[PDB]
RNA sequence: CGUCGUCAGCUCGUGCCGUGAGGUGUUGGGUUAAGUCCCGCAACGAGCGCAACCCCCGCCGUUAGUUGCCAGCGGUUCGGCCGGGCACUCUAACGGGACUGCCCGCGAAAGCGGGAGGAAGGAGGGGACGACGUCUGGUCAGCAUGGCCCUUACGGCCUGGGCGACACACGUGCUACAAUGCCCACUACAAAGCGAUGCCACCCGGCAACGGGGAGCUAAUCGCAAAAAGGUGGGCCCAGUUCGGAUUGGGGUCUGCAACCCGACCCCAUGAAGCCGGAAUCGCUAGUAAUCGCGGAUCAGCCAUGCCGCGGUGAAUACG
């Protein structure tokens, strides 16, 4: 998750296949969800605090 | 058995279809 | 390593969010990142003021955004004059084009995150930290409250090896999924590093 | 004229409507047998029936719709219990020390994490 | 059991320059990192230098060895 | 159908080639490791034989 | 016959906003069917807890979704005056097709 | 079991002769709670416990459970240093879980190709005292008996 | 975040005891899943924890009916297809119900045993939830951050290779050694999920993967979807086999700029080890184990036999 290593951004895949996804927070491309733009942590993060719209815990 | 990838089971098994495991 | 965030533990209850918009599919992750954007700049630049919260509301192109400070005048500006300055920073943000609604903090000695950044600051300054502490549990405990808790990281005093300090009043039950418990929580960067600052409000009950 | 009484198990429905008749029984339109074609425990179903001497009585239409066909037949079994009071609400006292009348709450249990099947924990080695 | 389709890939960065070297006959080497691209006829008789990944191995490619992929004869891992 | 024998010699001719040129398949065969890209770490007995089990090193949790 | 379908997050935020749009419709249209149900669809993330390994921590958060029917048969002008322009909660959006 | 005394699961009885036992019996038969296959493998075995043998099979099976009872087990214990295994009584309770045990053991242990039929053979078998479940009973009793020289150590 | 540990504990205030560290309370007797409760007592109360308040499953009712059914009537291409009807199943929201409340027995009390009613009990079944602290536990590689170090580079772009190497050792698993089985055919019951260039009906070309064409769906109203085990009929006849599918040769599809290194899938041929596993060792107390198939996230594709979750059938045993 380095600056330089967010030319992910940069859309110019040159081939579409280079595209991925990477968090739109922290960079953390290694397990993004896609309905978030959020990996596993941040939403992890921010599920707690409430910021995630109808995004309870669940349990059953 | 689940493992003969050309067989019901085997397709099966796999999540597959082809000659052995037909759309029907 | 245990306990949950006392605010996302009680969503379902005694604690609503912080968005409550509807969205889905293709834009929920787009109309998110935007909620992310307009809180990042608040806490940027409203933080004299006494940032406590951010509603975020919405219905189609016409977003709320409801700021709640200590300080509602450092907010406005003179005559209405700064918000004027933000509430146009912000459609240079979203197009989307938005309101900017601002409440008054009553008894900023209730808002957990308004006490932690109280001690967060403190901190910084190079004050005692087990006195800001204590003072600061008196001082909400002090002005209602049922209950009242406040922690600091470690590296107390900078040294060396980092510790953890306390300081509780009142019931502060983290168990009872009902109690109404406003969590804060706030850093303190510092010459020798960060240290966090947990504060913990309890008020009512049912 | 007729009879009603639901009846549900680990996860089916089964709608029983009594009538008094011959003593068949349609099950989704198939006969009893032949819905249950095969199944050493179908009998099972019919058991409130032989319990106050039904059946070559009553008569059974039958809507099952849930699960599997064992659980149906705990669902139609306890379905021909229930029905089998509105009729006579006198049934009760023979009925019910069977336990014909309860509605067994035994179901799947959930997958909880870390483990491989709600408990099946998994195992290790040089520990 | 190998399969690609429908049309034969091979990168034009040496096809084009391999023909190219067709009009004057052949030449004396050629070098490419499109190990990626497939052997067609000509190729043969060329001498195409492929990279480990780290060197440029001499492959006289003949016609025995068409239908393969060029890397398939410069070897990645050393090993023994 | 080409069976038998004359099948054997068919197989076995194709073998000797992509083992005659470089081509790697073909030291694969050689080297008698598994040719379809499978890993050589751990579970390639089928194609290695028996085990031939060497000296080691103990204290480093090789579990 | 104007079909109205509402979903939301909060079970509140709805059947309040959706028992408005009956109670009002129900004095200038048909009758109205009723606010109809509809099955909930929940989105389920299940996440390990903590960042590096301990694979078995976990904890899960859901996203359900509730939706609404309603279906006002016979639409009278008023009936698109009572409705048209007199809604209020914000976590809720509407789809209709008459 | 540190707490309470676990009380035994009481079964639903056969679904034709009504004996529980019989339940019992097939459950032990059963594997992968494939229970259908079960049920059905006693009963085509209690069909051939008709022809071959014109007595009820019913009968013949609860007749087999009896000689196949041990009514004395020995059970090892640390005393002094060995191992001496104490001669001792068999609940009633755990000398069926033996018997109808060793019956589907000694049962699949036969050669008759069919599943169905070595429970048959096996059952008529044990009635007459003779076969492989049979056997088992008398070897406990035999170890037991056979120690009975440590039987002050009563347990 | 893991962990002891969901363990039944850890403390405070004031009082009292002690020169003091500290003690008392928190110990004792009964009881409990529990520092749970009861009785006792220089202690009287309290805080964190237990329990409860929240979620899913059990029973009933109200509201709501494009899910549902001749329940009930007329028609039928007799498909709940048509009209019609909300009863029923169901869908989702709310309300009721369990509290040792009632009856008998013992007890000082808490409560223990038993019985009635009840869908259900004496914490009805499963979750969320983890105290004061411990391990100088784990992560500066998610992010944040003190200090140290590098700045034509310890930065940055690219092509290619590597992370996929192997004489070997271990862990977790998948498939299996077969007749309570394998194969072919016919035929029947599920839940929870997912679908815009996305799910893919149906029709055609292909043995097939799949290709061409194309309806509906914006998804209780269309699609993924076939559930598998199972029932019925046939084949196999105990053999390394119609068990078992490794390995290898060939042909081919599909995604993707590109599948040598290094993808998955299909069809032909090949058809290995394996005939139930030494010492040693792991899981689970009921709808659990065992067994069977189904979905999802990530995701072009996929090395998923993993992970999270769903329902089907459904035990043994616990003296101690
Ligand atoms: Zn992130």
């Amino acid at each position: 998750a380095r600056k330089a290593l967010i030319e992910k951004a940069k859309r110019t895949p040159k081939f579409k296949v280079r595209a991925y996804t990477r968090c739109v927070r922290c960079g953390r491309a290694r397990s993004v969800y896609r309905f978030f733009g959020l990996c596993r942590i941040c939403l992890r993060e921010l599920a707690h605090k409430g910021q995630l719209p109808g995004v309870r815990k669940a349990s059953w | 058995g689940k493992g003969d990838r050309r067989t019901r089971r085997g397709k099966i098994w796999r999540g597959t279809y082809g000659k052995y495991r037909p759309r029907k | 390593g245990n306990k949950i965030h006392p605010i996302g533990f009680r969503l379902g209850i005694t604690r609503d969010w912080e968005s409550r918009w509807y969205a889905g599919k293709k834009q929920y992750r787009h109309l998110l990142l935007e909620d992310q954007r307009i809180r990042g700049l608040l806490e940027k630049e409203l933080y004299s003021a006494g940032l406590a919260r951010v509603d975020i509301e919405r219905a189609a192109d016409n977003v709320a955004v409801t700021v709640h400070v200590a300080k509602p005048g450092v907010v406005i500006g003179r005559g209405g004059e700064r918000i004027r300055v933000l509430r146009e920073e912000l459609a240079k943000l979203t197009g989307k084009n938005v309101a900017l609604n601002v409440q008054e903090v009553q008894n900023p000695n209730l808002s957990a995150p308004l006490v932690a950044q109280r001690v967060a600051e403190q901190i910084e300054r190079r004050f005692a930290v087990r006195r800001a502490i204590k003072q600061a549990v008196q001082r909400v405990m002090e002005s209602g409250a049922k209950g009242a808790k406040v922690i600091v990281s470690g590296r107390i005093g900078g040294a060396e090896q980092a510790r953890t300090e306390w300081a509780a009043q009142g019931r502060v039950p983290l168990h009872t999924l009902r109690a109404n418990i406003d969590y804060g929580f706030a850093l303190a960067r510092t010459t020798y590093g960060v240290l966090g600052v947990k504060a913990y409000i309890f008020l009512g009950e049912v | 004229e007729q009879y009603y009484g639901t009846g549900r198990r680990k996860e089916a429905v089964a709608r029983v409507f009594l009538r008094p008749g011959n003593g068949k029984v349609t099950v989704n339109g198939q006969d009893f047998n032949e819905y249950f074609q095969g199944l050493v425990r179908a009998v099972a179903a019919l058991e409130p029936l032989r319990a106050v001497d039904a059946l070559g009585r009553f008569d059974a239409y039958i809507t099952v719709r849930g699960g599997g066909k064992s659980g149906q037949i705990d669902a139609i079994k306890l379905g021909i219990a229930r029905a089998l009071v509105q009729y006579n609400p006198d049934y009760r006292a023979k009925l019910k020390p069977l336990g014909f009348l309860t509605r067994d709450a035994r179901v799947v249990e959930r997958k909880k994490y870390g483990k491989h099947k709600a408990r099946r924990a998994p195992q290790y080695s040089k520990r | 059991p190998r399969s690609l389709k429908k049309g034969v890939f091979v990168d034009d960065h040496l096809l084009e320059k391999v023909l190219e070297l067709n009009a004057k006959g052949e030449k004396r080497l050629i070098k490419t990192w499109s190990r990626r691209s497939t052997i067609v006829p000509e190729m043969v008789g060329h001498t195409i230098a492929v990279y480990n990944g780290k060197q440029h191995v001499p492959v006289y490619i003949t016609e025995n060895m068409v239908g393969h992929k060029l890397g398939e004869f410069a070897p990645t891992r050393t090993y023994r | 159908w080409k069976l038998e024998g004359e099948l054997r010699a068919e197989v076995a001719a194709n073998i000797k080639r992509l083992m005659d040129i470089g081509c790697y398949r073909g030291l694969r065969h050689r080297r008698g490791l598994p040719v379809r890209g499978q890993r050589t770490r751990t579970n390639a007995r089928t194609r290695k034989g028996p085990r031939k089990t060497v000296a080691g090193k103990k204290k480093a949790p090789r579990k | 016959k104007i079909r109205i379908k509402l979903r939301g997050f909060d079970h509140k935020t709805l059947d309040a906003s959706a028992q408005k749009i009956v109670e009002a419709a129900r004095r200038s249209g048909a009758q109205v069917s009723g606010p109809i149900p509809l099955p909930t669809r929940v989105r389920r993330f299940t996440v390990i807890r903590g960042p590096f390994k301990h694979k078995d921590s976990r904890e899960h958060f859901e996203l359900r979704t509730h939706n609404r029917l309603v279906d006002i048969i016979n639409p009278n002008r008023k009936t698109i005056e009572q409705l048209m322009t007199l809604d209020l909660p914000t976590g809720v959006e509407i789809e209709i097709k008459t | 079991a540190r707490r309470r005394r676990a009380e035994v699961r009481q079964l639903q009885p056969d679904l034709v002769y009504g004996d529980v036992l019989v339940t019992a019996f097939i459950n032990k038969i059963m594997r992968d709670g494939k229970k259908n296959l079960a049920a059905r493998i006693f009963y085509d075995a209690c069909k051939i416990i008709q022809e071959k043998t014109g007595q009820e099979p019913l009968k013949v099976f609860k007749q087999a459970v009896e000689n196949v009872k041990p009514r004395m087990e020995v059970r090892s214990r640390r005393v002094g240093g060995a191992n001496y295994q104490v001669p001792m009584e068999v609940s009633p309770r755990r000398q069926q879980s033996l018997a109808l045990r060793w019956l589907v053991q000694a049962a699949n242990q036969r050669p008759e190709r069919r599943a169905a039929v070595r429970i048959a053979h096996e059952l008529m078998d044990a009635a007459e005292g003779k076969g492989g479940a049979v056997k088992k009973k008398e070897d406990v009793e035999r170890m037991a008996e056979a120690n009975r020289a440590y039987a002050h150590y009563r347990w």
